RNA sequence: GUAUGUAUUUAUUUUUAGAUACUAACAC
RNA sequence: ACGAAUCUCUUUGCCUUUUGGCUUAGAUCAAGUGUAGUAUCUG
């Protein structure tokens, strides 16, 4: 009943169904890549 | 020193050189801007 | 806000809801890559078989020998295979160094007294006091030498 | 079978240089955990640490340019970029930060990790990155909107070293199941299994011309053609137990760095074994704490640059002098397997 | 000797307080299936016979067991066919089932 | 009948074939074969990322951005036709957040192929 | 205890909530899985246990009791081509553990097929495995006769096991059967073989030494002193 | 003196059985094919019902056996220590593996 | 783009005797009648002037494992319901190819996801 | 001046004194 | 005479119900007090 043992498998994650909740850090910034010569 | 002693440079670094402002990439400008 | 607010209304909360590391939660999340990061090596150098039961104990003398190192008690397992205690010994030194690297700057932050916790003044004195008294040992062990 | 004995001993391969110790560079608080070269100009290191910081060193005088800040949790890995002036370091916090080198300052956070992250390898041509960690599960993030765009259900377990490649298998994955996948992205499944080994693989190395890569475990350091995915050869190995990094110069030489602190030099074509060293611990360390946390080779491949956990990094030079008076290393006995 | 049976009674005692609580609970649980199962077997013995309950469903999603295979996953196709076998287990089965609705195990 | 039994594992595959002759070559993967791989890969990761940032609740995200049915023997051909929401509505009438157990087809077994005594005493 | 069949059905619901709870919790613990399914075999109903099984299989399927006890669940209910469909899928799984190879082998033979065994044991030799199954194979054909075949078994075995004890126990077969004429031409057959390929190094000076002396003291037997004595100077000769 | 590694014991104990079935079938001596369908590839193998009667009985007679040395060993192995103070059985049992540790 | 790219799968009976016909298509509309996950909607309209609406039920997926049409959900080829051709079916042969169905949720929820193509559909 | 948890089926599916006591949002 | 099997016991091997996390040892430390409901000990 305590500790870890085994992490999570972001496999279950992948299945799930998206919420589509918009966050506040994945608004859009940095809009433009920057090419090196 | 000793435990290499010879070749060996052993180099303790703290602080900096150039300062952390410095682009570490210089940027191209292609064309020069006299404006 | 009321996008998120209405959205979840209908659609549910997420059910992923990954959690960042914070203030607050950090030292549980080193805790836990310590402990991960020496069952790897422990069990990689072990020849074939056992895990979970000497899993579980090898852990167990991590714990048992940071808490020792807090106390400055030298522990020594009477028996041990010797690698394993070269593992132990390597990452509790690193452990012991974080935290008293973390004890300075924690310090040199309530000198300036900037924003520091009801509770991080409390813990931080904690520390001091731990590490003062090794320093106290270590004076004197050296005096008899 | 025997017949394959006799084909080992027509060979006779490969001479190669001895290396040595060039320079000692302290001046990291925690240990070092990953190092990785400016792909363009060889004129520096970053090196991540387990103190959180990354000091950015000059190659030529082992001078200490910056310090980058920004992680709270150590650093297991950083990924400096050709195309772009980026640097993407990844933490044990579960977040992979990218770094405007013009400006030293974090440009973009990638967000989604369960925990925490330890590689990140920047795709050649496609402006992606990937990244993977104790998720188990391998993130291709689009660089620009930062979107997790494909993630790559498969190990049975944490994730270490993960590389990418222009052709197939697009990205090689290595994990604590003993395996090595090789990756089909477009339609996001496992092209080939490479189950060969038989514990974690800890470490890999993409050959930079072959096309190939160089799998690492407990004791055997195998290799591995890409494309077909077949075995390639194997090194000869005793135990060196634990393989904590590989690297492959341009030269074809492939280093293996120890966790009993033996420098085990290869050739990559043969499998042969020229060359093992033991590095100086320290004033003060513990003889524990000698071992080679990272490694790798600047963009000539005549220089050698291992990070630590005795708290320093050291620089390894290949000796001028050699040749066939004096080189010769364990000489090539292939002891029946 | 008050004091010395006390320390042999804490000495002796590990269960602790959330522990403790959980086994007596256990207790009143298996008290209450007991309880209901003597209900329907004297309910029965008078002819009148009424099924057990299911105890609700905690959350929305949840699973009853029994209802149902929880995640079939087939054994796996191969060469050597049995096809035969299957049947003599469903007879082996049915015959268990068809048993316990008298002989009772 | 040995054809069937292990029929999967086989040989070859423990060998390594650099031992036969060194210096056998593995091709790098020349040029023009790049430039195809990244035109398809680099056209699919727009497709998922342009797929995504019109999804989601934005009409600023999207700033950053056909018949095709014959059904049956195309008898009755079709023509498909998609219809405007009202904004107010939720579009995605049936997005909801629920949890999901996927299984794991298992088409075909990788054989998982590798190469104490006193030992404990140590370890 | 259960009375009638709506009793005995909660009594699977209960128990079975409470496994699948702590197997929902725990994916590991295998004991668990072990227990579980072995439960839904004490309710007389296979497709559940075989389920379980799998489940346990895909967590993880390289501890081994497991497979073991999958196996046995299916033959203790006699029923033996699942038990052997399973098999195919073991060991084509993990090739190089042994107790699979050997547990599928006593399967078969008690159950007298010996063809099943033989090719069996002949895959299982493709393999390179290891002495210890080739001895066991052996050890096979001396229960069957082939003895025209485990000549040609000895042979795939000394090319795959270039040691002289593995010639050593090629002569010792002839000799316990007594077999003069294939013992000489096959003693001669070791040590030409040795001294053609000795510049390859692999086999040791001492192992010459007992394989001289095996040869040169069983002609001593058959009383060629002049043989005998031609050979170890012949030997004289090739080596320091 | 030793130890035994997982192979040579799998190997002893293939050789105990080939014994055990050996010696039914000198006391069976005292008392006194293969078809692959065209449509699909399963293969089918004939069968005496016995010999797997007599498989199953083995194997579930041996797990019998097994089962209840092993309980032996659990009631001799609490009833013999009684020297040094224990809470509960789980105490004894592990201060018993404390003694197998030295 | 998973969702989508398998096309829909509609008799030729219940689609009508129009020679073209137009469909509307509703990129998440209601979950399966069956699988109880989201999926791709298709209107339409026999008649153009019909007033009566047709709306295929269930997915994709949850057809295709059962080989029956979207609108209908009978048979593709022989028009008959589900509970009957496996019926027929199982005439010959002797017991068997019941499609055995998902009580609870995720049951179901589950079991439309794996590649199995069902007891029924096999056969046809 | 206790979170919190469990249960709340009505409408009938075919065959003699007190000592040692435990505790009490009840009185510094 | 030894080969073979069953039952019983002892020794070795295997461990079987055989200590599952972090923080400032996580922090703190007694006659404690009046009355009252209810259990029960003795003539
Ligand atoms: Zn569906
Ligand atoms: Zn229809």
């Amino acid at each position: 009943h305590r500790p870890q043992l085994e992490a999570r498998s972001g496999a279950k994650a992948a299945a799930y169904t998206p919420t589509g909740i918009e966050h506040a850090r994945l608004l859009p910034g940095h809009t433009t890549l920057k090419y090196r010569k | 020193e000793h435990p290499y002693g010879k070749e060996v440079e052993v180099l303790m670094e703290t602080k900096n050189t150039q300062s952390p402002q410095t682009p570490l990439v210089e940027p191209v400008t292609e064309r020069t801007k006299l404006q | 806000y009321i996008g998120n607010l209405i959205t979840r209304q209908f659609e549910g909360r997420s059910n992923e809801i990954v959690k960042t590391t914070t203030k607050q939660r950090l030292d549980a999340y080193y805790d836990l890559e310590l402990r991960n990061s020496v069952m790897d090596d422990i069990l990689e150098m072990m020849p074939e078989s056992i895990r979970q039961k000497k899993a579980r104990t090898i852990l167990q003398h991590l714990s048992e020998a940071w808490r020792c190192w807090k106390a400055n008690i030298p522990w020594d397992v009477p028996g041990m295979p010797a690698p394993i205690k070269k593992i132990i010994e390597r990452y509790i030194k690193s452990k012991a160094d974080a935290w008293v690297s973390a004890a300075h700057y924690n310090r040199e932050r309530i000198k300036r007294g900037a924003h520091v916790e009801k509770t991080m003044v409390k813990k931080n004195l904690g520390r001091l006091t731990r590490l003062w008294i090794k320093n106290e040992q270590e004076r004197q062990r050296q005096i008899q030498k | 079978i025997v017949n394959r004995y006799e084909k080992l001993l027509s060979q006779r391969p490969e001479w190669h240089a001895p290396w040595k110790l060039s320079r000692v560079i302290n001046g990291h608080l925690g240990w070092v955990r990953c190092v990785a070269i400016d792909p363009v100009d060889n004129e520096w290191f970053i090196t991540g640490s387990n103190d959180t910081t990354m000091k950015v060193w000059d190659l030529a005088t082992g001078k200490l340019k910056t310090t980058l800040a920004g992680h709270v949790m150590t650093v297991r890995d950083v990924a400096v970029s050709d195309r772009h002036p980026y640097l993407f370091s990844v933490s044990e916090d579960k977040t992979v930060k990218c770094w405007d080198l013009e400006k030293n300052q974090i440009i973009r956070d990638y967000y989604g990790h369960l925990s925490g992250v330890r590689t990140v390898s920047i795709h050649p041509t496609l402006d992606l990155i990937a990244t993977a960690g104790r998720d188990s599960v391998i993130k291709l993030w689009d660089m620009r909107t930062r979107i997790p765009v494909i993630t790559l259900v498969g190990h049975k377990g944490p994730i270490n070293q993960v590389q990418c490649t222009p052709v197939d298998p697009q990205v090689v994955s290595s994990s604590t199941d003993a395996t090595v996948r090789l990756w089909d992205v477009v339609a996001g499944k496992t092209m080939k299994v490479l189950t060969h080994h038989k514990r974690s693989v800890r470490a890999t190395a993409l050959h930079p011309k072959e096309f190939s890569v160089a799998s690492a475990c407990t004791d055997d350091i195998r290799s591995w053609g890409l494309a077909e995915g077949s075995l390639l050869t194997n090194f000869e190995s005793e135990k060196t137990g634990i393989i904590n990094t590989l690297s492959i110069n341009q030269d074809d030489v492939l280093f293996a760095g120890g966790d009993n602190g033996v420098l085990s030099f290869y050739d990559y074509k043969s499998g042969h074994k020229y060359q093992s060293l033991a590095t100086r611990e320290m004033v003060g360390s513990l003889e524990g704490e000698r071992s080679v946390l990272c490694s790798t080779f600047d963009k000539t491949g005549l220089r050698l640059i291992t990070g630590e956990a005795d708290k320093s990094i050291k620089i390894w030079k290949q000796d001028e002098t050699a040749t066939k008076e004096s080189e010769p290393g364990l000489a090539w006995n292939p002891n029946l397997s | 000797k008050e004091m010395l049976a006390e320390a042999r009674a804490r000495l002796l005692n590990t269960q602790g307080k959330k522990a403790t609580r959980k086994i007596r609970e256990r207790m009143l649980e298996e008290s209450k299936r007991i309880a209901e199962l003597q209900k329907r077997r004297e309910l029965k013995q008078a002819g009148i016979n009424v099924a057990i309950k299911k105890p609700k469903k905690k959350y929305g999603t949840d699973i009853d067991y029994n209802e149902d295979i929880v995640y079939e996953q087939a054994p796996m196709p191969g060469i050597y066919d049995t096809s035969t076998e299957d049947r003599q287990i469903k007879k082996k089965f049915e015959q268990f089932e068809r048993k316990v609705n008298r002989k009772g195990l | 009948l040995t054809d069937q039994i292990a029929k999967n594992v086989k040989l070859d595959d423990f060998i390594p074939k650099r031992q036969s002759n060194f210096e056998l070559s593995v091709p790098l993967p020349t040029k023009a074969e790049i430039q195809e791989c990244t035109a398809r890969t680099k056209s699919y990761i727009q497709r998922l990322v342009n797929a995504k940032l019109a999804n989601s609740n934005n009409r600023a995200s999207s700033r950053y951005v056909a018949p095709a049915n014959l059904l049956l023997n195309n008898s009755h051909h079709i023509e498909v036709v998609s219809k405007q929401m009202d904004p107010l509505l939720p579009r995605f009438v049936g997005k909801k957040a629920r949890k999901v157990v996927a299984p794991t087809e298992n088409d075909e077994v990788v054989p998982v192929l590798h190469m104490g005594e006193a030992d404990p005493n140590e370890w | 205890d259960i009375l009638d069949l709506e009793e005995l059905r909660e009594y699977q619901r209960r128990k079975r909530t409470e496994y699948e709870g702590y197997l929902k919790r725990n994916r590991l613990d295998m004991g668990q899985w072990i227990r579980y399914a072995q439960f839904e075999i004490e309710q007389h109903d296979m497709r559940r246990a075989r389920s379980i099984f799998e489940r346990a299989l895909l967590v993880d399927s390289s501890f081994i009791p497991l497979w073991i006890r999958y196996i046995d669940a299916e033959l203790k209910v006699k029923c033996i081509n699942h038990a052997r469909n399973l098999m195919n899928r073991a060991i084509s799984t993990l090739p190089r553990v042994d107790k699979l190879w050997y547990k599928y082998l006593i399967v078969e033979e008690s159950l007298n097929n010996v063809e099943i065994v033989r090719s069996l044991y002949t895959k299982w030799c493709s393999l390179e495995p290891g002495v210890n199954a080739w001895n066991s194979f052996v050890d096979f054909e001396i229960r069957q006769k082939n003895w025209n075949g485990v000549r040609e078994i000895y042979s795939k075995y000394v090319m795959a096991h270039p040691q002289m004890q593995t010639w050593l126990k090629w002569v010792r077969f002839e000799n316990r059967h007594g077999n003069t004429e294939f013992t000489r031409s096959v003693y001669s057959l070791a040590i030409d073989t040795v001294a053609n390929l000795q510049n390859l190094q692999i086999w040791s000076d001492m192992e010459v030494a007992k394989l001289v002396n095996s040869f040169a003291h069983w002609e001593a037997a058959q009383q060629e002193y002049e043989r005998s004595s031609a050979l170890y100077q012949i030997a004289i000769e090739k080596w320091p | 003196r030793g130890g035994i590694s997982y192979d040579q014991l799998a190997k002893l104990s293939y050789e105990k059985t080939l014994r055990n079935l050996a010696t039914q079938t000198q006391n069976s001596s005292k008392q006194d094919k293969v078809q692959k369908d065209t449509k699909t590839g399963k293969i089918t193998i004939a069968d005496d019902d016995k010999l797997v009667n007599k498989l199953a009985v083995s194997l579930q007679s041996e797990s019998k056996k097994r089962y209840e040395a092993r309980k032996r060993q659990m009631q001799n192995a609490k009833t013999l220590y009684g020297v040094e103070s224990f809470i509960n059985d789980k105490n004894k049992q592990f201060n018993e593996k404390l003694s197998r540790e030295s | 783009d998973e969702i989508n790219e398998p096309p829909p799968n509609i008799c030729e009976q219940c689609l009508g005797d129009e020679a073209n016909i137009r469909m509307t298509k509703i990129p998440q509309g209601s979950e399966c009648k069956i699988c109880t996950l989201p999926f791709t909607l298709y209107h339409f309209k026999t008649s153009k002037r019909s007033n009566n609406i047709i709306k295929t039920l269930i997915c994709v997926r949850c057809a295709t494992q059962r080989n029956i049409c979207q609108c209908c959900m009978l048979d593709s080829r022989w028009h008959i319901p589900i509970q009957l051709r496996d019926h027929l079916i199982s005439l010959v042969n002797e017991e068997n190819v019941m499609t055995e169905e998902a009580k609870n949720d995720m049951m179901k929820r589950f079991l439309s996801l794996k590649n199995v193509k069902l007891g029924g559909a096999q056969i046809t």
